[PDB]
């Protein structure tokens, strides 16, 4: 042995033919498959052939094959085959691994829709993702948007947040609407006919209808509000509103003679108008 | 092409549309089937507000997509 | 159109007499109205002009009513839009323009600062009624003759 | 002489061959046993692509050698 120093009665391998004992012959190559890669399936003593390139020199592997067949336990002798043939498979062809199973095949076509011989599932050869016909004649990033936008839970949250920003939920029957701006504080729920405030959600009562006790102006149209409500903080100018927190093109639905039509605010901006910029700061305090 | 529209009530409807249909057209179909006036309708897809002058294809709305219907309210 | 004619006949037959209203020209769906400032209000002595637009499906949807004379009021904005329940969510086809004018006159006499359209005017009305009256009088002199 | 052919599925077959057999002949035997058309077959040995006109002995393919079968997948 070169590596461990015996001299007893196989290793006819290219550029060399050094002696190697069979206990440490196995171990060198068993390591070189289970740890190193194919380029490293070399003589330990000389370190020679150069397996970067030459294909007919890869006749070397034919000769190895027999030696490893019996010496290597089949676990690692498998890996010799696996590594070696998978090596050339991944050398620039139109070779694909199937996107779902462990199979592969040389896909020589002018097409993207590709069904797998083995598991019979289809995928895009480019994005290697399961093929629905939505993809058909669409770029990969296009289809992959569709998926993402169209998937519920994204939709669920994209909505849920939309209602976070733009919603308004009748306090009585709890029905969720989408707030049309331009209107005033006193709302009418189109489902159950209730009346209420935009800020506090406390109710509104018509003339001679307020039930809550210690009401002073029961005679009038009114509703009861907390200190917190936009109602009360709308009466503060920008000036005062600002320091509490330290410590125009908004779309209103506007009535015309034959219906309602959305239009921007149009108001002079001292980039929001006086009123809208006040609504801005009020919201942040809650 | 068929698409779905679902309201907060949980009710889902099926519309027959083409990708070239404007959002206005889709609201008109919802009015036909549900009686809701277009002026009271807000439609959303993947969190995006769908605007009247645009088409289904502008928003990449494909076959079997689901739109969300939310009713509009103005204060009084 | 028949309903609008009936309302006009009722108005003319039994003149409301603080107020007037009628078609501007040949379009029966567009009317002008006048309201005299209520007595003992800051608006007394003023004459205030309004525009009324009836919808095609009247009486099943409310008229659009707006002041065209500037007025200092918690429930009326610079554009003359009015916060009044029967003009919006409390309309019924049993309601009439005569009744609407009466309600607006009542509103002038008795504002609802709790449900304001103009927050600062609502605040002054609540906090300094005398100041509110003085300013409403100034606006009446300024824009109501 | 007997040799083995294994596919990516892991299935292994046994062929009866002689060293003088062309690669074409071997593909014909695989077709016989497996139903795979020769035009769809790529055979590899020790990382070398086996070409149709050559023989097993050209590639030093001995008794008990294992070839690898990979499908070529063809449109219209
Ligand atoms: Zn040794
Ligand atoms: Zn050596
Ligand atoms: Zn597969
Ligand atoms: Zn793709
Ligand atoms: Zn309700
Ligand atoms: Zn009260
Ligand atoms: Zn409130
Ligand atoms: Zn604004």
């Amino acid at each position: 042995c070169a590596v461990c120093g015996w001299a007893l009665p196989m290793q006819a391998l290219t550029s060399c033919e050094c002696t190697i004992c069979p206990d440490c012959f196995r171990q060198h190559f068993t390591i070189a498959l289970k740890e190193k890669h194919i380029t490293d399936m070399v003589c330990p003593a000389c370190g020679r052939p150069d397996l970067t390139d030459d294909t007919q020199l890869l006749s070397y592997f034919s000769t190895l094959d027999i030696q490893l067949r019996e010496s290597l336990e089949p676990d690692a002798y498998a890996l010799f085959h696996k590594k070696l043939t998978e090596g050339v498979l991944m050398r620039d062809p139109k070779f694909l691994w199937c996107a779902q199973c462990s199979f592969g095949f040389i896909y020589e076509r002018e097409q993207l829709e590709a069904t797998c011989p083995q598991c019979h599932q289809t995928f895009c050869v480019r994005c290697k993702r399961q093929w629905e016909e939505q993809h058909r004649g669409r770029s990969c990033e296009d289809f992959q948007n569709w998926k993402r936008m169209n998937d519920p839970e994204y939709q669920a949250q994209g909505l849920a947040m939309y209602l976070q920003e733009n919603g308004i939920d009748c306090p009585k029957c709890k029905f969720s609407y989408a707030l049309a701006r331009g209107g005033c504080m006193h709302f009418h729920c189109t489902q159950c006919r209730h009346q209420f405030c935009s800020g506090c959600y406390n109710a509104f009562y018509a003339k001679n209808k307020c039930p809550e006790p210690n009401c002073r102006v029961k005679k009038s149209l009114h509703g009861h509000h907390p200190r917190d409500c936009l109602f009360y903080l709308r009466d503060w100018t920008a000036l005062r509103l600002q320091k509490l927190l330290q410590d125009c093109r908004v779309i209103e639905q506007k009535e015309v003679p034959n219906g309602l039509r959305d239009e921007a605010c149009g108001k002079e901006t001292p980039g929001l108008c006086q009123a809208h910029y006040k609504e801005y700061l009020v919201s942040l305090i809650n | 092409m068929q698409i779905f529209v679902k309201t907060l009530t949980g009710k889902t409807i099926t519309l027959e549309v083409e990708p070239s249909d404007t959002i206005e057209n889709v609201k008109a179909k919802i009015q036909d089937k549900e009686g809701i006036p277009p002026d009271q309708q807000r439609l959303i897809f993947a969190g995006k507000q769908l605007e009247d002058g645009r088409t289904l294809s502008d928003y990449n709305i494909q076959k079997e997509s689901t739109l969300h219907l939310v009713l509009r309210l103005r204060g009084g | 159109l028949k309903r609008i004619h009936k309302e006009l006949n009722d108005l003319a037959r039994d003149p409301p007499a603080q107020c007037r209203a009628g078609p501007v020209g040949d379009d029966m769906f567009h009317w002008q109205a006048t309201i005299m400032g209520p007595n003992d209000s800051p608006y007394q002595g003023g004459v205030f002009f309004l525009t009324i637009h009836f919808p095609t499906d009247y009486p099943f949807k409310p008229p659009k009513v707006a002041f065209t004379t500037r007025i200092y009021h918690p429930n009326i904005n610079s554009n003359g839009s009015i916060k009044l329940d029967i003009l919006r969510s409390q309309w019924s086809p049993a309601l009439t323009i005569s009744k609407v004018l009466l309600s607006i006159c009542s509103l002038l006499c008795d504002p609802n600062p709790d449900d304001p359209l103009v927050p600062e005017i609502a605040r002054i009305y609540k906090t300094d009624r005398e100041k509110y009256n003085r300013i409403a009088r100034e606006w009446t002199q300024k824009y109501a003759m």
